[PDB]
């Protein structure tokens, strides 16, 4: 069939392609780790840090249990946890 | 732990082994430099 | 029983026999234009 | 005209409580000082007792032996040896591990 | 040969099947990837092997071999030379660039047709005898050494045998054997269960024994097809091609690599478990040992227990062979160690013996290949299917016996894409089948 | 430690032949 | 944080004394508790005798006590069954028996402490899943 | 204009560099077993 | 040449014998009816409607006749359980020898509609050929719904004219056939509230009417008529099997969930009615009243309503059953005789226990007896060799409080343990097995088979719905793909 969009290997090859990239490509590769070396990943999805996942001394687990007042649950979980 | 005298070695002693197969990866750096 | 025991052999040899005479006479022919 | 498992019953009577000389499997011999080892080896072999007593009669126990075993009487008790708790050798290994 | 006039890049090595090889050195340019990597690993291996950690623990596929043929072992498997093994990878390393310095050559600056230097025997496959001559030469190569390690056996050094008197230990074979009922009669010897033709192999009389049978029996083959032309019903059955060459010849290692697989896994004796782990039946009947001790030594009878089921725990009968270990480990009471052969019997394990003779050196090495079994993940945590991550360990047979069926395998798969394709030429259809000459729409309809 | 680096080397041994092979011609 | 000091202290003597610890010997700890060999032994359990384990209460009710970060060095020095009656040196690794067991010989008073330390830590954290196999897994 | 092999094995290199680092990842890795 | 599923195509076109197809697709169906509804009248027990209401002698069609209102059969009872008062001709006999001699009748206008398949009305003026207008009969047909939803809505449930519809409340139940005033306010939309059933069919009658007006005159824009392809029946097809699906879909939510178009009581009990232990909270409240109010706890139970008990039994939780468990509910448990007692297991120490029940997806269960803490106190060994909490090493033993058993104590250590395994599928009971045979296994309630009904059929629907939406559509490329080709 008859195709007509901007070629690729024009542009992988191109010499514009690396040079914006380059410096812009681990900009985001470093983005994504800066994302998770401030540990701000953590805190942007609950997601607990080895450091936190049971309290000190309880064995139980920090489980939802009612799904409507849930919120509180987390809370009063993630509370009295570390 | 090879032989005492070679204690600096160990880092290479480490890689030899990957070569082998490192081979049958440049055959397609070549073949793809000419274009198959 | 032990009579099953060689009534089967030659049962098996047999064939085994007239699998090998028969891929022996060389099959280089029996194809298209005997080659 | 009731029939009725025997273990289970058993388990009803001062077995399930305490540790039985003539049935128990060899392995409740553990939880008490210094008592599994050895002893037990003896307790275990030397014939089933009539007596929660007769064990501080053994053949041989020695005169520490001797000692531990009454010190440890608190905790064992007889029943009626149990045919399917004692055959097979059952005793030695009963088929429990952890 | 460039591309139009070839076959397609995948098929690349395709286009060095025309004329006359520019290269040998391809086969030989790797004909070092193969011996330098026997440098690598050999040196790697050694790279990572302490003396006292048992040799099969610490991921030693390489190494265990040197042990097996005498080298830095001496009493049990220990090893006392962390020389010996250093030596071999370091030789065979950089004995590969020689290898290599040559293969790369022959393949870009020398006769990129050495069909026309032809001359020394030379290159042409259709040539029917400059093959068989060939060949010939590779012959009398192999068995060389067939004697080389018969040497090695009685001259140099001497083997590791298990078996052996005293214990696993390094021991000059002194006296092969003779008579070629047995050297020979394994062929004749049953497949399975019980028997099997190649694996069944007691003590090292019969291997390097063997082995010098097989050196002049080989070499006795390459002096003769050198001298001779293939005769009639041979031309007449076998098609005659370069590929079609590479199309049998192929299809021996797939079968090989099975018969190794199949060894790998079976032996204590060429894989003595002192370098490799103990071979899986082995195992199942170790675990046996220990826990008969643990309960005779516990007070118990054994010998009349009745077990669980109904046949008894610690011992068990099988049906020819009156006496063996019972529990699900009955599958292998064929397995022969010298761990477990002194506490054997007329009429099979012995009740006497098992019971006052059963010596402590046995509990435990009994219970070191209870555990050290051959049972592990690719994740490589060596245990039960499921086993806390803690201990691993995958037993060499594991990854040995694995692999080379897994290749002996795609092996046999080659021996047919090979064959399949070989044949082809034979007619001329392997291109494809001809738009205008097709057998079929020229035949007697079935019906 | 330091075996990393050394690696390196090595590996990128091998696309420089075909770079060295690049500029100067032959091969084809 | 989690792995706390005292979480990480533990019973030296018999008589009380407590030796606490760092996160350099609890280390060695598991890198010993392993290489000396968990392959029978791995988890909290025993392979070639599951009836003893090292649960710390089985260990106290040892003979002699065996809950001592000291006890557990004497057996590794020199083992005796669960009566304390006769050694059972030749059959388990042991310095007094290194000769039998290889892994058993680069140890030391320092590397012993260790793997010690390690047993009676263990529980500590774990709970039960440090007696029981296979059941808590 | 850049020959394209060039590209696909520096690309490349990248992917089995990245990855390789995953391997690694996993022994050391929060998800290891220590 | 024609294949099969191709045969029924034959009219398409020609809606003269179609019709008679309808006409008759329309007197199979309704004289199905009639049919098992004699066969479930030939078998359902009035007997008792507390242990043998129908849903579990495995009635599936006469559920129904009690939504609408048919409560009786012109043999002196109902379902309720009434006496003296008999229902006119329509009773249960009615509504079967009813739709019997419809589809009897269908059965005839039925093989009319075809010799006299060529009619004028079936025939367009203008044009030379056999042709029915859609885009308006559509609209007809829908005015008369509606004005019928709304005939009902308003002139049957609302009791204004004829009977009400099946209600009660988690009661009893008590349900019963009453008249229904809509509720229009906002909770008219808890599809438990039952007016919000007689409000949304006066509601949408409504705009039935107005629509079908709407869709008699107005007329279908030519770029809707050219896309819809409508003139071409095949899209009317597609154009409802879709919904006909969808309103599976929802009758199969209705069903299985709650809902008041689906009762407590003419359909099995729902299955998170056990789930959450509704039937026992419910229940201890009634005994917690009756028992800080001054009574035995005796006196208690024994107040505690028949019915109620049984409902809390997993024995009805519509779940536990099996896809090929052939049969009614009782060839099961077995036919419900009467409720035993509560169980309430004592530890010899005097402590009370629970039985931790059985969770709806395990047809196996170990029975398991937890302080009223989730404490472990007892359970029946499955190693028995290092048994910690067997029932006779602990001696556990039972209580009971009303039923039959009533006043009355188990000790013997196998008994009381048999009771506690029979506990773990809520309350005991008497179950005469005999009569039917039963086999000990449990199968699913009415609600639960008709959900799994209209399952699998709406699952596959919306396959004929994409399959004929896709060959109404591409009706032009149906034949071939058109022997030109290079452009695009
Ligand atoms: C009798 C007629 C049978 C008719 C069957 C015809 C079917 C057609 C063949 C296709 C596959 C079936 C053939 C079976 C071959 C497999 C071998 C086998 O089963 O026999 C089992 C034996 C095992 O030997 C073992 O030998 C042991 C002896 O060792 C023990 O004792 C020794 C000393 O005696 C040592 O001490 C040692 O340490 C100790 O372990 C025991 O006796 C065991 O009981 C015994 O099992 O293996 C061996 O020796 C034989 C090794 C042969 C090489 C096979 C390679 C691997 C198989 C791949 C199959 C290819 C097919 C693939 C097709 C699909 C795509 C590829
Ligand atoms: C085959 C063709 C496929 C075409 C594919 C097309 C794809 C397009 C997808 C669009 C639609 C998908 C998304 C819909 C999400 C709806 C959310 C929902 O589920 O809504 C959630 C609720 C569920 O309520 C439940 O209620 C239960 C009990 O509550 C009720 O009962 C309790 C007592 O137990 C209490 O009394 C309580 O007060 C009372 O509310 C529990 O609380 C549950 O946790 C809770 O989920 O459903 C409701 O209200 C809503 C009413 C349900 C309508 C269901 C329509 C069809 C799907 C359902 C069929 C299921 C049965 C299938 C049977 C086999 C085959 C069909
Ligand atoms: C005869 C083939 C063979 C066999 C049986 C083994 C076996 C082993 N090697 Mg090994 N190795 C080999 C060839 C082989 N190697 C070659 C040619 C090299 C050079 C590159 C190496 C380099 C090497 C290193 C550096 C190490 C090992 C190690 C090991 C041991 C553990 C590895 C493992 O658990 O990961 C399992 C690995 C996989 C499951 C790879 C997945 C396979 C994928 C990629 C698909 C494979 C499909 C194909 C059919 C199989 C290819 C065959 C193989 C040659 C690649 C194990 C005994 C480790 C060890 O024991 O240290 C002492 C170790 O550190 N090897
Ligand atoms: C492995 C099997 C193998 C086989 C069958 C061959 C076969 C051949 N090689 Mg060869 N080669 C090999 C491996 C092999 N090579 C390896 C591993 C290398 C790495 C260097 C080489 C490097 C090499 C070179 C540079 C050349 C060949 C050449 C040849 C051809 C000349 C035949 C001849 O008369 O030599 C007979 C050789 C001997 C009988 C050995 C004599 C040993 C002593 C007495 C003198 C040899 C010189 C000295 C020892 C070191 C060699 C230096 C070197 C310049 C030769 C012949 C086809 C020649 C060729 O171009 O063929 C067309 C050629 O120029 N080869
Ligand atoms: C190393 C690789 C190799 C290759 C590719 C060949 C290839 C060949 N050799 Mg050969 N050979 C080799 C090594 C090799 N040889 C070695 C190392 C020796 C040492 C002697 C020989 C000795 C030798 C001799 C003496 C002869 C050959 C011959 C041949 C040619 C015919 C072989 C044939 O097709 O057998 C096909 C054979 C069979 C399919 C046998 C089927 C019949 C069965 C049933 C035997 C019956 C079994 C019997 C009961 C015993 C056990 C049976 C069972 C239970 C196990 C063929 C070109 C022949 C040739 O023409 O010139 C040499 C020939 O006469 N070779
Ligand atoms: C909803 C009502 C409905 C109506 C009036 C039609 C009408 C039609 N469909 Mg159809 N269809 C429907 C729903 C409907 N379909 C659904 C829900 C699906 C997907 C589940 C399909 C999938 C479908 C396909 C793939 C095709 C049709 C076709 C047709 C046309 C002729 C096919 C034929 O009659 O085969 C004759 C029928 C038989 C010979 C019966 C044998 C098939 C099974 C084994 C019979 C089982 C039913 C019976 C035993 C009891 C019925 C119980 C009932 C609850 C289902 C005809 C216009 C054909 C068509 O016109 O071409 C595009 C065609 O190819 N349909
Ligand atoms: C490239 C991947 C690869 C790697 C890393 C290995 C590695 C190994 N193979 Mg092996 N193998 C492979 C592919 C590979 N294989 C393939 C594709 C086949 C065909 C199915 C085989 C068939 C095979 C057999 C039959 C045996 C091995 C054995 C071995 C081990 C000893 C090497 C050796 O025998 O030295 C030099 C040769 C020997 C030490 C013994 C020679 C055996 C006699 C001479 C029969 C013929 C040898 C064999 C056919 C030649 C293959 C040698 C190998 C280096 C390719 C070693 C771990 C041996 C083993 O099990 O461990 C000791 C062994 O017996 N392999
Ligand atoms: C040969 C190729 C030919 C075709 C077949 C190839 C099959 C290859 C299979 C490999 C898949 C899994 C990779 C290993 C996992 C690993 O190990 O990497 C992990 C994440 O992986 C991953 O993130 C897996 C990445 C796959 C995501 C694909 C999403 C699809 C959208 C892509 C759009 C691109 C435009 C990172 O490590 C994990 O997380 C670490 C924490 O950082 C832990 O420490 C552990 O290491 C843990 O494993
Ligand atoms: C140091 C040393 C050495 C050297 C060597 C060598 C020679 C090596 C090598 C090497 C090499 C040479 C390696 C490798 C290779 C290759 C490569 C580096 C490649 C690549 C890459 C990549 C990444 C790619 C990719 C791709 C893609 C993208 C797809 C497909 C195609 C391709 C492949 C291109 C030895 C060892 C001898 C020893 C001595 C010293
Ligand atoms: C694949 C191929 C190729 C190539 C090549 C080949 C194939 C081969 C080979 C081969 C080779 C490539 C070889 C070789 C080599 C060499 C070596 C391998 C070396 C060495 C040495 C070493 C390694 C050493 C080291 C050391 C020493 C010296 C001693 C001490 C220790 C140490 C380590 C220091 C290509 C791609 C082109 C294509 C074609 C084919
Ligand atoms: C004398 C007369 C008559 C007669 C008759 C009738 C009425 C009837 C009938 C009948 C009927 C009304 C019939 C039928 C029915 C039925 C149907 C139509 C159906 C069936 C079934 C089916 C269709 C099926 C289904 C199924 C199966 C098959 C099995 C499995 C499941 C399913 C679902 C799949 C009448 C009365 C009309 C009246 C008029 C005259």
């Amino acid at each position: 069939g008859t195709t007509g969009e901007r070629p690729f290997s024009d542009i992988i090859t191109s010499v514009r392609y690396w040079v914006i990239h380059s410096i812009t490509i681990p900009a985001l590769f470093i983005a994504g780790w800066l994302f998770v070396s401030t540990g701000l990943a953590y805190d942007v999805f609950g997601t607990p840090r080895p450091d936190s996942y049971y309290a000190q001394e309880q064995r139980s687990i920090p489980l939802v249990t009612d799904r409507f007042e849930a919120k509180q649950q987390v809370e009063t979980f993630l509370e009295q946890l570390k | 732990k090879l032989p005492e005298a070679y204690a600096i070695f160990d880092p290479l002693v480490d890689v030899l082994p990957v070569i082998p197969v490192l081979f049958f990866a440049l055959a397609f750096v070549v073949q793809a430099a000419v274009g198959f | 029983m032990e009579t099953l025991k060689i009534t089967v052999y030659i049962v098996v040899t047999f064939f085994v026999l007239l699998f090998v005479f028969g891929f022996l006479s060389g099959d280089p022919a029996r194809n298209p234009k005997r080659k | 005209e009731e029939l009725v498992n025997v273990v289970d019953e058993k388990l009803g009577t001062a077995y399930g409580e305490k540790i039985d000389l003539n049935n128990t499997n060899i392995a409740a011999f553990i939880q008490y000082r210094g008592l599994y080892p050895t002893l037990a080896k003896l307790i275990v072999k030397n014939a089933p007792y009539e007596s929660v007593e007769d064990v501080l009669n053994i053949p041989g126990l020695t005169e520490r032996q001797k000692q531990i075993l009454r010190e440890n009487l608190e905790h064992f008790t007889v029943t009626e040896v149990e045919t399917a708790l004692v055959e097979g050798g059952d005793r030695y290994n009963n088929g429990l591990y952890k | 040969d460039q591309e139009s006039s070839g076959f397609a890049w995948w098929a690349g090595n395709a286009r060095l099947i025309n004329l006359s090889g520019k290269l040998l050195g391809a086969h030989v340019a790797h004909a070092g990837l193969i011996v330098f990597w026997a440098g690598a690993m050999t040196l790697f291996e050694l790279a990572h092997f302490i003396p006292e950690k048992p040799m099969y623990e610490q991921g030693l596929i390489l190494i265990p071999h040197i042990a097996t043929l005498g080298w830095g072992v001496g009493p049990g498997g220990e090893v006392v030379d962390t020389f010996p093994f250093f030596v071999v990878g370091v030789v065979h390393l950089i004995s590969s660039a020689v290898l290599g310095f040559g293969g790369v050559y022959h393949a870009i600056r020398g006769p990129e047709t050495l069909e026309e230097y032809s001359s020394f025997f030379g290159y042409d496959w259709k040539d029917k005898n400059k093959m068989t001559t060939i060949l010939g030469f590779h012959l009398i190569v192999l068995g060389i050494g067939a004697l080389l390690l018969v040497a090695k056996a009685m001259f140099f050094g001497g083997l590791y045998d298990t078996w052996a008197p005293g214990g696993g230990d390094v021991r000059v074979i002194t006296n092969p054997t003779l008579d070629p009922r047995v050297i020979f009669g394994y062929l004749l010897k049953s497949p399975f269960g019980g028997e099997g033709w190649i694996v069944s192999v007691n003590n090292l009389e019969d291997v390097v024994g063997g082995h010098i049978w097989i050196g002049l029996i080989c070499i006795a083959g390459g002096i003769w097809h050198i001298l001779t032309t293939p005769f009639g019903w041979a031309r007449r059955a076998f098609i005659w091609s370069g590929e079609a060459y590479l199309s049998y010849s192929l299809g021996a290692l797939s079968m090989m690599g099975f018969i190794a697989t199949c060894f790998v896994w079976f032996n204590n004796t060429v894989y003595p478990s002192e370098f490799y782990g103990p071979t899986g039946p082995e195992a199942s009947q170790a675990q046996a040992m220990t826990f008969l001790i643990r309960d005779q030594k516990l007070g118990a009878n054994v010998g009349s227990a009745q077990g669980p089921t109904g046949l008894g725990k610690y011992l068990m009968r099988s049906p020819t062979g009156e006496i063996i270990f019972g529990g699900e480990t009955m599958r292998f009471w064929d397995f022969r160690g010298p761990w477990l052969e002194p506490l054997r019997g007329p009429n099979g394990l012995d009740l006497n013996k098992i019971k006052n003779d059963i010596q402590p050196w046995q509990e435990r090495r009994a219970a070191e290949y209870m555990t050290h079994a051959p049972l592990g993940s690719l994740n490589s945590v060596g245990g039960v299917a499921t086993e806390i991550n803690s201990v691993n360990f995958v037993s060499p047979r594991s990854w040995l016996a694995t692999s080379h069926f897994v290749l002996a395998f795609f092996f046999l798969v080659g021996h047919l894409w090979h064959a399949g394709r070989a044949r082809a030429a034979a007619a001329g259809f392997e291109k494809g089948i001809d738009r205008e000459s097709e057998p079929v729409l020229s035949m007697p309809s079935l019906d | 430690i330091a075996q990393l680096t050394m690696i390196a080397m090595i590996g990128i041994a091998g696309p420089m032949i075909i770079f060295l092979l690049a500029v100067r011609r032959g091969n084809l | 944080a989690e792995l706390t000091p005292e979480v990480l202290t533990v019973p030296l003597n018999s008589e009380g004394k407590t030796i606490t610890l760092t996160e350099k010997q609890y280390l060695e700890g598991k890198r010993l508790f392993q290489y000396a060999c968990a392959s029978c032994h791995v988890g909290g359990i025993t392979k070639t005798n599951p009836s003893l384990d090292l649960r710390t209460e089985t260990l106290a009710l040892a003979t002699p006590p065996r809950d001592n970060i000291e006890g557990l060095v004497d057996y590794m020095k020199n083992p005796t069954t669960y009566d304390g009656e006769q050694e059972i040196a030749e059959v388990h690794p042991s310095l007094r028996s290194a000769d039998i067991f290889p892994k058993m010989r680069n140890l030391t008073e320092k590397d012993l402490v260790a793997i010690a330390g390690h047993i009676l830590v263990e529980p500590k954290i774990l709970g039960d899943k440090w007696g029981g196999g296979k059941v808590y897994y | 204009r850049i020959p394209l092999w060039i590209v696909a094995t520096v690309a490349g290199m990248g992917v089995i560099v990245i990855v390789g680092l995953f391997f690694y990842g996993a022994y050391a890795g929060l998800g290891s077993s220590l | 040449g024609l294949p099969w599923y191709r045969v029924h195509t034959v009219l398409i076109n020609d809606p003269g014998r179609l019709i008679a197809a309808h006409l008759m697709h329309t007197a199979l169906v309704a004289g199905w009816a009639g049919s098992m509804a004699l066969y479930e009248l030939a078998t359902f027990d009035p007997s008792d409607p507390v242990l043998n209401p129908m849903w579990r002698q495995g009635m599936f069609v006469l559920p129904f006749m009690a939504r609408l209102g048919v409560t009786g059969s012109w043999s002196g009872w109902s379902i309720t359980g009434e006496t003296g008062i008999d229902p006119g001709f329509w009773s249960f006999e009615g509504v079967a020898l009813a739709h019997i001699v419809l589809s009897g009748l269908l059965f005839l206008a039925a093989c009319w509609h075809w010799v006299y398949w060529d009619l004028e009305l079936f025939r367009d003026p203008r044009t030379g050929e056999p042709a029915l207008d859609l885009p308006k009969m559509f609209g007809i047909h829908l005015f008369l719904a509606g004005l019928l939803c709304f005939g009902f809505g308003a002139f049957h449930l609302t009791g204004l004219f004829g009977p009400g519809m099946w209600v009660s409340d988690p009661y009893g139940l008590t349900g019963s056939v009453q008249p229904v005033a809509p509720e229009w306010g906002p909770d008219g939309f808890n599809p438990y509230n039952p007016g919000g059933v007689v409000a949304h069919h006066i509601a949408a009658g409504i705009v039935g009417i107005i629509a079908g007006l709407f869709h008699i005159l107005v007329r279908p824009p030519q770029r809707l008529y050219k896309a819809l392809r409508m003139g071409n029946i095949e899209t009317v097809l597609s154009s409802s099997i879709a919904a006909v699906f969808f309103a599976a879909f929802v009758v199969a939510g209705t069903m299985w969930y709650g809902s008041a178009t689906t009762p407590i009581e003419l359909f099995g009990p729902t299955r998170y009615q056990w789930d959450s232990s509704y039937f026992q909270q419910e229940i201890n409240r009634r005994v917690q009243a009756s028992l800080a109010s001054g009574a035995t706890l005796e006196e208690a139970w024994s107040a505690i309503p028949e019915k109620l008990a049984f409902y809390d039994y997993i024995g009805n939780n519509p779940a536990k059953g099996g896809l090929f468990r052939t049969g009614p509910m009782n060839k099961g448990d077995g036919i419900a005789q009467a409720w035993k007692g509560h169980a309430v297991f004592r530890n010899k120490e005097g402590e009370e226990l629970f039985v931790r029940r059985m969770p709806a997806f395990f047809e196996s269960f170990p029975v398991i007896l937890t302080d009223k803490n989730g404490v472990v106190k007892a359970d029946i060994p499955f190693r028995r060799a290092e048994s910690k909490y067997s029932f006779e090493q602990q001696g556990v033993t039972v209580s009971f409080y009303g039923g039959e058993l009533n006043g009355q104590t188990f000790t013997d250590p196998p008994t009381v343990k048999s009771y506690a395994r029979k506990a773990i599928f809520g309350e005991i009971f008497e179950f005469d097995t005999e009569t039917l045979n039963s086999d000990g296994i449990f199968r699913t309630s009415p609600r639960g088979w008709f959900t799994f009904a209209h399952a699998v059929f709406a699952l596959l629907f919306f396959f004929g719905h994409i399959w004929h939406g896709a060959r109404t559509l591409f009706r032009d490329v149906f034949s071939g793909i058109d022997p030109e080709l290079s452009p695009e």
